[PDB]
């Protein structure tokens, strides 16, 4: 319980990185979260949106 | 069959060449809602039903 500050800072940085790397799984209204899965099924005009 | 008693045929374990089906101009309505008519030949499918 003496090194709580450094561990807290490290945990905050790690959780921020984890959230930033997990936000890639969202769709935001798209049909998939992977750009390769969208470019391999749709055309240029329709996938643009 | 009728529209209220439509028959569904299971299409599985076969090679599907949608390019020949798309090149045929005998079809009057061909609209895809989740895929493209040109990317069908470069994509696999788990289960196809008509």
């Amino acid at each position: 319980s003496a090194l709580g500050k450094l561990q807290d800072v490290v945990n905050q940085n790690a959780q921020a990185l984890n959230t930033l790397v997990k936000q890639l799984s969202s769709n935001f209204g798209a049909i998939s979260s992977v750009l390769n899965d969208i470019l391999s099924r749709l055309d240029k005009v329709e996938a643009e949106v | 069959a009728s529209v209220y008693a439509w028959n569904r045929k299971r299409i599985s374990n076969c090679v599907a060449d949608y390019s020949v089906l798309y090149n045929s101009a005998s079809f009057s309505t061909f609209k895809c809602y989740g895929v493209s008519p040109t990317k069908l030949n470069d994509l696999c499918f788990t289960n196809v039903y008509a």
